[PDB]
């Protein structure tokens, strides 16, 4: 958001599309690992 | 209308379905002495308490329609 | 940003939903005695249909 | 062998209580030298 | 003893409303004396604390019509945390001297949540447990909403809402295990000695989990934490971060490893992968966050993953690593957030890039803050490392446990990143220009140095000879894990 | 015959006449006192005939078991508190006092009768005494348009609901031959039927108007805004207690203890009531309207209370209702004491009150918090005992749902505390800038707050009370 204005100044990271295709990876990572863990 | 009509039909469906207990005995003509007996044998609390009901209703209407 | 939007927004949306539900359900209460006369006795008579 | 916490605690905590009451008096910045605030973070 | 311990702070708090004053000074001495006397009661009732089970339990009967009994009980697993709260809340009160805005309410609510934090450990009834879990809501709500922060509205509201709606399945679960059979138990021991079928073990378990995973915030059940721990003054925060998370961890241990072990054996891999997720997630979100306090809150979220891993192991070592981590972070984060509050008090600013080189004039907080920051990460010679090491050893000794260790050890690299970057951003470099004209705070009045020295002595005494803290519960944890392996 | 169970009622009845006579002669007397005296004497007369004798019936038209003693004493305490509140609140308006307390005591006598009745005629007459007295008190201040509008609408709605109840009572007399009793009615018809179900539903419609359940609720919000405030304070507590006593003593005893579909209907009404009141009070600005929808939700909690009859759900209703009496009367005492001084306004004007009047803040805060189920406080114990009972029988959805709606209701209960406490002197409203800073009200507020703040842990003495009370209802 607008609060995160520091050396952390990556532009293409606040858009909803990039947030979506980041959350996809993170959720799929935890999900692949929970399936790996149960089985 | 439809609501009211439904209720009628519903009530009618009861009135014609249930086996009432016709109780074939000739009724009694003296339907005033008996009510006197019931006001002082069975249904005495409603007598004594409708008294104060009427008092309270008078006190209410007298002080809700008063012009001031 | 996944934390502040995809995780936080989902649960703040719960408050949003149970807030807008209250904002939009009060219109059932409309200030009409005849509307109560409807949804008092028509409020029931459904409770007889799935009864007998 | 093994060392126990019980006498360690019994020896430390009176010193803790006394020093706590003492250093309560010793103060500074918050009194008058600065800090018009009131310990709220707004 | 425990009943006196719990009721004396609360009862003595009800005297504050009729207690002389001219400006607000004689309240804090009264509160501190109460806290110190109660801590003395702890450590003096700890003399007659032999070291396997409830070394003292005083039962009574309030309501026989339900099953409610005032069943206090100490234990190896609950006495360290009782000591911890009795020490650290006293030091919160010894940190809250400058509180001028409504001090009566401050030192009433602080003493109320001083019995509301010893009770949750010194209780063995599942209805009174719910009572004490619940009574942290209104005091914390007022502690956040009056003094502390600009977003304190959203923070306090979100706090009370989530810690009510997830203080929700605890009662349901206590009931669900109370009436499986023909005995209205409502007691830890009597209800742990019952045979629960798997079909609802792992349902009552998730009921416990939705509660014990928001106060011990796991994957998304954390979003209350940055807001409630950012918009909060220091002495409030010491309690909120040093005890309550430990409350979640403790209750997780005692309600999901003595009382639903068959479902624990089936769900523990979930806790493990969740713990390493917790570490990496919180560390990245802390290095990204820039303000000052939210950073350290996410650092706490990072440090809880060791607890998740140690409890979700099954050897006699991971449990001790968890408890040691708990007693460690309670001592570390308290000093961290105290120093953050002090630094804000001197600068009236939190943001990092808006200040630098403050350690040229304010060169007493810098040493103390550097020491507590070294203590945050798994530095040897301290309890933060003993916990991590014991977790790694005990877990690996037991998800094909070679990938999760590889991911959990990333924290070893990834904690000093944001901690030392924070130090670089704040204290190192040349002094700011007149953009910072708040007169750099007269370097830590002795009264702050005593707080952090007395928080920094026990941590080193643990890190050098940890058995001091492990002598307490070698027996109880042994019995617990013997049970949990006897099932499997 | 056997006027001993009747003494209390006629004792109160005596003072009704008295509080008019002294009011007809003097026109300015000290009638607020000794009404308290006779109500205390009544509650004292309750103890000799609580358990020392056995349960008995007047003529079969009136039974005075422990349940009736409970409800009668409860309604008496509600009237007492409402008097103590309304003395200097109705005097602030240009209106009389004698007719007011006359009507209030009349409603009280009606509700103290209906809790011990087992006959159709007498049920109806007592119900109508209480209803008509409420219709009056809702509009007693006819200077305002909204008061009179609320009295009109409440009168018309209640007349229609009462006529429906009266039709159903007529059917229940019809069916089983004669029988206008209640133990004999559910005695000659003991099987499912269409007409019995119709009679059931019409009586549910008649009762739900009294206990404020949804969809029978639309009178409560408008009326609680428009009506006089202490009238509302008696109205909620007393009308609910009369309604629930009627529900038990009709559905369980006179009506039938066979066709137990009413349990399902009360589950439906309780679900809707919880989901509606606690959710829609969350979007409000007035206090009285908020308290109305709160009262709806609390009724829903009670209704899951007694839908599970196992000798503990009924007890839980009784205890929670005893406790809600104190809680709600305390809240109304606080809003009275705020609306008198300067404010006379809505929620947003409470801000910054902790500096001026801390006593009122303590009072209303503790009362509102107890209503939301906060620890040590009486409402918390009431709610957890409801959940214990309703979970013991096997209702699982209701418990979770009521818990969740309490978690929702804490929000609008805490908005008021955000105002009264959190808001700083830079955010006072215009009402509090000029706040100044009666006796019977203060002592009532103290007697109420100490109760709701101490009668949760001191609970065994009045759980034994209730479990001794509820041996009598069939199940
Ligand atoms: C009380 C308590 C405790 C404790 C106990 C123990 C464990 C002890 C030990 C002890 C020991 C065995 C000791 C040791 C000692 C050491 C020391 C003495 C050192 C250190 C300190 C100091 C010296 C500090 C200072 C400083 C500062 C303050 C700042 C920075 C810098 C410096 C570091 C310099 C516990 C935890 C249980 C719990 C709670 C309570």
């Amino acid at each position: 958001a607008t609060d995160f204005r520091a050396i952390m100044k990556f532009d293409g990271a606040d858009s909803p599309a990039m947030i979506a295709i980041s959350a996809v990876l993170i959720l799929g990572f935890i999900a692949g690992l929970i399936w790996w863990a149960l089985h | 209308a439809v609501v009211s009509l439904g209720v009628f039909a519903l009530l009618t469906k009861m009135i014609l379905q249930t086996p009432w207990q016709l109780s074939s005995v000739p009724p009694t003509p003296d339907s005033i002495t008996t009510i006197g007996q019931h006001f002082f044998s069975d249904f005495l609390l409603p007598f004594e308490l409708a008294s104060v009901l009427l008092l309270m209703a008078l006190i209410g209407a007298v002080v809700l329609a008063r012009r001031e | 940003e996944v934390d502040y939007n995809v995780v936080d927004g989902v649960v703040n949306l719960t408050g949003f939903v149970t807030m807008v539900t209250g904002e939009g359900l009060k219109y059932l209460q409309n200030g009409r005695a005849q509307f109560y006369a409807l949804i008092v006795l028509l409020a029931v008579l459904g409770f007889v249909i799935f009864s007998v | 062998a093994v060392i126990s916490v019980k006498p360690i605690l019994l020896a430390m905590t009176p010193v803790f209580i006394l020093l706590c009451l003492f250093f309560g008096t010793r103060n500074g910045f918050y009194d008058t030298d600065q800090y018009h605030g009131n310990a709220a973070a707004h | 003893w425990l009943t006196t311990i719990i009721l004396f702070p609360i009862v003595a708090a009800l005297a504050i409303p009729f207690i002389p004053t001219g400006k607000g000074r004689p309240i804090r001495w009264y509160a501190l004396a109460v806290g110190l006397i109660d801590f003395a009661l702890i450590v003096y009732a700890f003399t007659n604390f032999y070291d396997p089970g409830m070394q003292l339990w005083e039962s009574y009967d309030w309501i026989p019509e339900i099953g409610l009994r005032w069943s206090v009980g100490a234990d190896g697993l609950s006495m360290p945390l009782i000591l911890l709260t009795g020490f650290i809340t006293t030091l919160a009160i010894l940190a809250a001297w400058p509180v001028t805005l409504k001090p009566r309410l401050f030192y009433f609510l602080m003493l109320a949540m001083y019995g509301g934090q010893i009770a949750v450990f010194a209780v063995q009834d599942m209805l009174v447990f719910f009572l004490a879990w619940e009574l942290e809501l209104i005091p914390v709500y007022l502690l956040l909403a009056i003094w502390g922060g600009h977003k304190r509205q959203y923070a306090a509201t979100k706090f009370i809402l989530y810690t009510a709606g997830s203080s929700l399945f605890i009662l349901v679960a206590g009931l669900a295990m109370a009436f499986y059979g023909d005995t209205v138990s409502f007691d830890m021991q009597t209800l742990a000695a019952k045979d629960y079928a798997l079909g609802f073990q792992l349902l009552v378990y998730a009921g416990f989990l939705v509660a014990y995973g928001v106060k011990l915030p796991i994957v998304p059940l954390h979003t209350w934490l940055p807001d409630a721990h950012g918009e909060a003054t220091a002495p409030v925060h010491m309690l909120l971060a040093g005890i309550l998370l430990k409350m979640g961890g403790y209750a997780l241990i005692r309600m999901n490893v003595d009382m639903l072990p068959a479902a624990h054996a089936k769900f523990a891999p979930v806790l493990v992968i969740l713990g390493v997720v917790n570490i990496i997630y919180a560390a990245l979100t802390s290095y990204a966050q820039r303000n000052l306090k939210r950073k350290i809150a996410y650092s706490s979220i990072s440090h809880i993953g060791f607890v998740l891993i140690g409890i979700a192991s099954f050897t006699n070592l991971g449990m001790s690593g968890a408890v040691l981590q708990m007693v460690s972070h309670g001592l570390i984060g308290a000093s961290l957030f105290f120093l953050v509050g002090a630094t804000y008090d001197r600068t009236h600013t939190l943001i990092l890039e808006e200040m630098g080189g403050v350690g040229q004039k304010m060169k007493k907080i810098f040493a103390m803050f550097t020491a507590c920051s070294l203590a945050s990460l798994a530095l040897p010679g301290m309890s933060g490392f003993v916990a991590e090491l014991m977790v790694f050893i005990g877990f690996a000794t037991s998800p094909f446990r070679v990938i999760v260790v590889f991911l959990a050890a990333v924290g070893v690299i990834l904690t000093p990143i944001y901690l030392l970057s924070m130090l670089r951003e704040i204290f190192y470099g040349p002094e700011n220009k007149e953009l910072v004209e708040h007169e750099a705070l007269v370097d830590a009045e002795p009264r702050e140095v005593f707080i952090i020295a007395c928080l920094l002595v026990p941590i080193i005494g643990i890190g050098l000879y940890p058995k001091l803290l492990t002598q307490i519960y070698d027996a109880t944890t042994g019995q617990v894990i013997a049970r949990a392996r006897e099932v499997l | 015959g056997t006027i001993l169970p009747e003494t209390i009622l006629i004792v109160t009845l005596l003072v009704v006449l008295l509080a008019d006579l002294i009011q007809g002669r003097q026109a300015d007397r000290w009638t607020p006192y000794f009404a308290i005296v006779g109500l205390g004497g009544a509650i004292a007369t309750m103890i000799p005939l609580w358990t020392q004798p056995a349960t008995i019936s007047f003529f079969g038209s009136f039974i005075s078991d422990h349940l009736s003693l409970f409800f009668r004493g409860l309604i008496a305490l509600s009237a007492l508190g409402t008097i103590l509140m309304s003395i200097r609140y109705v005097e602030q308006t240009g209106s009389s006092l004698g007719e007011f307390m006359t009507i209030l005591l009349t409603a009280t006598v009606g509700g103290m009768f209906i809790a011990g009745a087992q006959e159709l005629v007498f049920i109806f007459v007592a119900l109508e005494t209480l209803s008509i007295a409420s219709y009056l008190l809702t509009g007693y201040t006819k200077r305002d348009s909204r008061s009179n509008e609320a009295a009109l609408k409440y009168l018309l709605i209640g007349a229609a609901s009462s006529a429906i109840f009266l039709y159903g009572s007529s059917l229940l007399y019809g069916l089983s031959g004669g029988h206008t009793q209640l133990p004999a009615i559910a005695q000659a018809l003991s099987s499912e039927s269409l007409g019995l179900v119709v009679a059931l539903v019409f009586v549910i419609a008649g009762i739900s108007f009294k206990i404020s359940a949804v969809p029978f609720h639309q009178w409560t919000p408008d009326v609680y805004e428009g009506a006089p405030t202490p009238v509302v304070a008696f109205l909620s507590v007393g009308s609910k207690a009369a309604g629930f006593a009627l529900a038990i003593r009709f559905l369980t005893l006179a009506f039938p203890s066979v066709t137990d579909q009413w349990q399902l209907i009360f589950t439906v009404l309780a679900i809707l009531s919880m989901i509606l009141g606690n959710v829609v009070a969350l979007a409000q600005t007035s206090m009285k309207r908020m308290l109305a929808y709160s009262s709806i939700g609390q009724a829903g909690f009670v209704m899951i209370g007694f839908v599970v009859g196992t000798e503990a759900g009924y007890a839980s209703m009784l205890f929670y209702l005893l406790v809600y009496l104190f809680m709600n009367l305390g809240a109304f005492t606080c809003v009275i004491l705020f609306s008198l001084r300067t404010g006379t306004d809505q929620i947003s004007e409470y801000a910054g009150l902790y500096q001026k009047d801390p006593l009122l803040t303590l009072g209303l805060s503790l009362c509102l918090l107890s209503l939301g189920g906060i620890p040590p406080l009486a409402g918390f114990f009431g709610k957890i005992y409801l959940f214990w009972a309703g979970w013991q029988a096997g209702a699982y959805g209701l418990v979770l749902l009521g818990l969740l709606t309490s978690v929702i209701s804490i929000y609008y209960y805490i908005r008021v505390v955000k105002m009264m406490v959190v808001k700083e002197p830079q955010e006072m409203s215009e009402a509090v800038r000029n706040y100044p800073e009666l006796r019977p009200l203060q002592v009532g507020l103290v007697m109420t707050v100490i109760a709701t703040s101490l009668a949760g842990i001191l609970a065994n003495p009045l759980f034994n009370l209730v479990n001794t009370a509820v041996w009598d209802v069939p199940q």
